[PDB]
RNA sequence: UUCUUCUAAAAAAAA
RNA sequence: CGGUCCGGCCGGGAACUCAAAGGAGACUGCCAGUGAUAAACUGGAGGAAGGUGGGGAUGACGUCAAGUCAUCAUGGCCCUUACGACCAGGGCUACACACGUGCUACAAUGGCGCAUACAAAGAGAAGCGACCUCGCGAGAGCAAGCGGACCUCAUAAAGUGCGUCGUAGUCCGGAUUGGAGUCUGCAACUCGACUCCAUGAAGUCGGAAUCGCUAGUAAUCGUGGAUCAGAAUGCCACGGUG
């Protein structure tokens, strides 16, 4: 691991943040626990519906999260039944009034954590890891994107000795900073230990 | 130009040279010629007796050499039959004020004893 | 009336002030040899006014805050230099030939990760 | 050390057990752990035994102990040379 | 270095007496960055060299330096097995430069009271063809004598 | 780090807010100069009886996600891991890499 | 007279606050002095990147409070029961200080 | 001009 | 400018420092020469900055089965009345020796005493803590202001002027040790920091060897912050001389 976090590096430039609120020293770290706390929960319960990002933001002493996912029939399902649920149980969490809002992801097969999820769960069932990542590379390149690299880690196909493969098309350049690189990883529990999933996505340059 | 027993130099300021008596630096000097009434920058030289009969007298006051290291080696003789700490780490000839003593402790140790 | 510069250095800024008159040199509600009493600062305050020969014909009323004895001295004959370009508008031919008007842009380099100072780097043992 | 005006400390059970000790005149050593508390005169004359981190060793308290502690009789490293 | 040869760097000059060669030989001997501290040095061994000399100080610093300035120096070139110390003419910049480092570390080793005294006792010495550095000037000519086959 | 690690911090913790009151008192007797010598006695006696883990020195700030006693944070409530994660991720709020 | 303070980590969110501050001031009354930019906190950590052993390997991080001030000479009612009620983006703090 | 030597266990892919 | 308790302090003024936000500006853009009618290089004119203006972030495919199963996650092996869990006390601070990285020095470009001048960047509510009184001092009592361009840490030091010391193991250097204390914390014995009095080791520029640095750099002088109840000569930043 030598190359910084694509996301990190570009968090005033062209990426926004996944929590935008302020608070003073006193709040912050409790105000930081609690976000984690709702993250982990809402990433523990929404497994099966593709959830990509979980924007946190909290004006006038109430939480509002937006959640950011591909499939809002399956997170919903009759009209208004469980959004209340996950509200209830987030607001007692937080201690603090809460309001969920849900944001549809146009175009899933362009969005680096829901590629990161879907390689996840079919290395989980056993499929062929390049297989997989050829599969992902196609859909990703057909629908319009400028390019994507995916990159998979360790003890691929059940070998005794890990070893790291990797695909690239198009343009991924890391080290312009207005180049919207869409970037994030995951792992799969597999039963000869953990294997490693990164994608780069870029979608074209951001002037301005 | 002779003050508690000892011999004490001439040439040098009078505040400097009472710091030579074991049991007095340079701010007891400064205090003893402060009462006597005497200035800081004057040598012991051409000074009166008178003054410094006033000298003695303001010293006596004091603990110099004689009752002073015999009070200070009893206090380490204390320690030591006493069993204490710090009389086992004295008659180890080791550092006492908890030093470190896996590397620089060689004022306690003297120099160093190679392995044979 | 008064004609006005800006001069900067290190981490000095210094405000001076041209008041046709006698010569007379005030910083801080101070006199030149009370205010800097290095005789070097004394020089490179003087420097300018002393290449052209307008040395006893104006005041100058100067106000400096931040940085050092050099810093502000330096700072000085920047806004000195500045103030007399447009006072007279045809001395920067000269000044510029005397490396006057030129800002001093050398900062005190930021110390650095890893270094011990802004680019001495800890003592290194092979074995 | 201890400031002054904060008195000096000794651990409360220990305080109560030299109490019954110096009430009752018994002689058999009073064990403990309390390696923090300062010496007070009534201790003179008893046999305490203090922990070292291994066993209780047994200390006779003289007159010449009271303003030190009680750990400064027990000491705790092991050493007998390196040669 | 390699690539380029860089533009020498200017430097003001001295306040007093406005000469470049004398704020140079303040810089050389300088320590710590006081330049306060050794100017003050530097002017009063200036002083007393004009009583010791008669003339003015300018003079006087130059004299003394010429005395210790070198023309030819060795320097190591190594094409053979063995060390070849070639004899090389030196150009005036590191003329004065050597003249000046010479006297400042001559004065760096007497064993008088201030350094100001040791600088102007070998001030003196220097204009009057004495001293460890002039001794230092003529052990580097005899070398570069000896060795003068090499060219 | 273990879970008996931060099981003890949760303990401790809440025993420094059950008692926080009556350690406060008694400290406040202790330092004062204005109080006889026997209830100031009194004080530091009683003071020993009160829980030890009741003492707001006796906790050490872990890592609120994995209870890490090292490298912490004040501002995040996280360890140095922890926080550079979680920057480079997006949860930390005006959270970016400084040049200067 | 009142005193209002924004404080705020987005630069370009906090400019767009206090401009629909002094616009929101504006319409309804008058008198509001200007926009002052108060100086920005840069509050900065370094933290070792390596998990186990990398001494000089770290990353230096920083969070920017801009910070800004806007003020009413002489407030009316129907300015303050409207700042009152109005509610801003989060991001932006602000406080309300009379007198 | 001279400048010697490093024993004895590795693993790498199969549309 | 009008007044003043002479203090930007107060009516005031929005010019300036400075505080942010937006924009302009540096691009071999122009001129001369060399060059293959090229790329490009050398020089100067303007300009605060000339050819990457200075510094930083930014680390390719891979290399070392490099480092971390003790941040965390995780496959497998091992323990489950213990290899799990709680508490007190001890140890991580031991000491014939060897090495690495520093701090303070061996001195007069200095030590001590008095007077005096110029900073930057941060932190602060279980917090920073003015002013006044007591103590030689660390500090204690009372106690305003400040969630902070307002108040506090906080008088920067080297410098400069005067006086003394006169080449000495010294008015250099502060190690070590004894006595008396302050603060934090239930609790300073092992094992905290600091202060007062006394003590004043080695050290007089360092063998073989070896390290950092090309400009606001090296060298040198202080200041702040993280960690933190208390506890840096370390680390991360900041300015002064240079």
């Amino acid at each position: 691991g030598q190359k910084v976090h694509p996301n990190g590096i570009r968090l005033g430039i062209v990426k926004p943040w996944n929590s935008t609120w302020f608070a003073n020293t006193k709040e912050f770290a409790d105000n930081l626990d609690s976000d984690f706390k709702v993250r982990q929960y809402l990433t523990k319960e929404l497994a099966k519906a593709s959830v990509s990002r979980i924007v946190i933001e909290r004006p006038a002493k109430s939480i509002r999260v937006t959640i950011h996912t591909a499939r809002p029939g399956i997170v919903i399902g009759k009209k208004g039944e469980d959004v209340e649920k996950l509200r209830k149980v987030v607001a007692d969490i937080a201690g603090v009034p809460a309001q969920i809002n849900i944001a549809e992801v146009r175009k899933p097969e362009l969005d680096a954590k829901l590629v990161a999820d879907s390689i996840t769960s079919q290395l989980e069932r056993r499929v062929m890891f390049r297989r997989a990542m050829k599969r992902a590379v196609q859909n990703a390149m057909r629908l319009g994107a400028k390019g994507i690299k995916v990159e998979v880690s360790g003890r691929l196909g059940g070998a005794e000795i890990a070893r790291t493969e990797w695909y690239r098309e198009g343009r991924v350049p890391l080290h312009t900073l207005r180049a919207d690189i869409d970037y994030n990883t995951s792992e799969a529990h597999t039963t000869y230990g953990v294997i490693g999933v990164k994608v780069w996505i870029f979608k074209g340059e951001i002037l301005g | 130009a002779r003050i508690a027993g000892i011999n004490i130099p001439d040439h040098k300021h009078a505040v400097i040279a009472l710091t030579s008596i074991y049991g007095v630096g340079k701010t007891r000097s400064k205090a003893i010629l402060a009462a006597a009434g005497i200035a800081e920058d004057v040598k012991i030289s051409e000074l009166s007796e008178g003054q410094i009969d006033t000298l003695r007298d303001e010293v006596a006051k004091f603990v110099v050499e004689g009752d002073l290291r015999r009070e200070i080696s009893m206090s380490i003789k204390r320690l030591m039959d006493l069993g204490c700490y710090r009389g086992l780490r004295h008659r180890r000839g080791l550092p006492v004020r908890g030093q470190r003593t896996k590397t620089n402790a060689r004022t306690r140790k003297g120099p160093r004893k190679p392995i044979k | 009336n008064q004609y006005y510069g800006t001069g900067r250095r290190k981490s000095s800024a210094a405000r001076v002030f041209i008041k046709p008159g006698n010569g007379k040199i005030v910083i801080n509600q101070r006199s030149l040899e009370q205010y800097f009493g290095r005789e070097t600062a004394r020089m490179v305050v003087r420097q300018p006014l002393e290449l052209v020969d307008m040395v006893e014909k104006l005041d100058l009323y100067i106000t400096v805050k931040g940085g050092g004895i050099s810093g502000q001295a330096g700072a000085i004959r920047h806004g000195i230099t500045r103030a007399l370009m447009e006072y007279d508008e045809s001395l920067r031919s000269e000044l510029r030939k005397a490396g006057f008007v030129t800002r001093d842009a050398r900062q005190v380099e930021r110390k650095k990760v890893g270094l011990r100072k802004a680019r001495r780097r800890p003592q290194f043992s092979k074995r | 050390p201890r400031s002054l005006k904060k008195g000096p400390f000794i651990d409360l059970h220990l305080l109560k057990k030299v109490e019954k000790a110096v009430e009752s005149g018994d002689k058999k050593p009073l064990r403990t752990w309390s390696r923090r508390s300062t010496i007070f005169p009534n201790m003179i004359g008893l046999t305490i035994a203090v922990h070292n981190g291994r066993q209780h060793v047994p200390v006779f308290v003289t007159d010449e102990m009271v303003g030190h502690k009680l750990g400064e009789f027990a000491p705790t490293r092991t050493y007998r040379g390196h040669a | 270095p390699r690539r380029r040869v860089i533009g020498q760097r200017k430097i003001l000059p001295d306040p007093k007496f406005g000469s470049e060669l004398l704020a140079k030989f303040v810089n050389i001997l300088m320590v710590d960055g006081k330049k306060s501290t050794a100017e003050s040095i530097v002017y009063s061994a200036l002083e007393t060299l004009a009583q010791r000399s008669g003339k003015s100080e300018l003079e006087a610093f130059e004299v003394a330096l010429e005395n210790v300035r070198p023309t030819v120096e060795v320097k190591s070139r190594r094409v053979g097995g063995s060390t070849y110390q070639v004899p090389v003419e030196v150009r005036p910049v590191r003329r004065n430069a050597l003249a000046m480092r010479w006297i400042v570390e001559a004065a760096r080793k007497r064993g008088d009271k201030s350094m100001a005294l040791r600088l102007a006792n070998e001030l003196s010495d220097a204009a009057e063809n004495k001293g460890t550095a002039v001794k230092k000037r003529e052990d580097v000519h005899r070398m570069a004598e000896a060795n003068k086959a090499f060219a | 780090a273990k879970q008996s690690m931060k099981a003890r911090e949760v303990k401790r913790v809440a025993l420094a807010d059950k008692y926080f009151a009556k350690r406060a008192e008694l400290k406040a007797i202790i330092s004062d100069v204005n109080a006889s010598d026997e209830d100031r006695w009194n004080a530091v006696l009683k003071l020993q009886t009160l829980p030890r883990d009741s003492s707001p020195s006796r906790q050490r700030n872990r890592c609120r996600q994995t209870g890490r006693p090292h490298g912490f944070l004040r501002k995040f409530g996280l360890s140095r891991i922890k926080v550079r994660e979680a920057a480079m991720r997006g949860e930390i709020p005006g959270l970016k890499k400084a040049s200067w | 007279r009142i005193r209002i303070r924004l404080k705020a980590f987005d630069h370009r969110l906090i400019d767009q606050a206090t401009a629909e501050i002094v616009e929101t001031a504006k319409r309804t009354g008058a008198q509001v002095r200007g926009p002052i930019p108060l100086p920005t906190r840069k509050e900065r950590f370094t933290v070792l990147i390596s998990p186990h052993v990398n001494k000089d390997a770290r990353d230096q991080y920083e969070i920017r409070t801009h910070l800004r001030l806007v003020d009413i000479v002489e407030p009316t009612e129907k300015t303050v029961d409207a700042l009152m009620r109005l509610d801003l983006a989060a991001g932006v703090d602000v406080q309300i200080s009379l007198g």
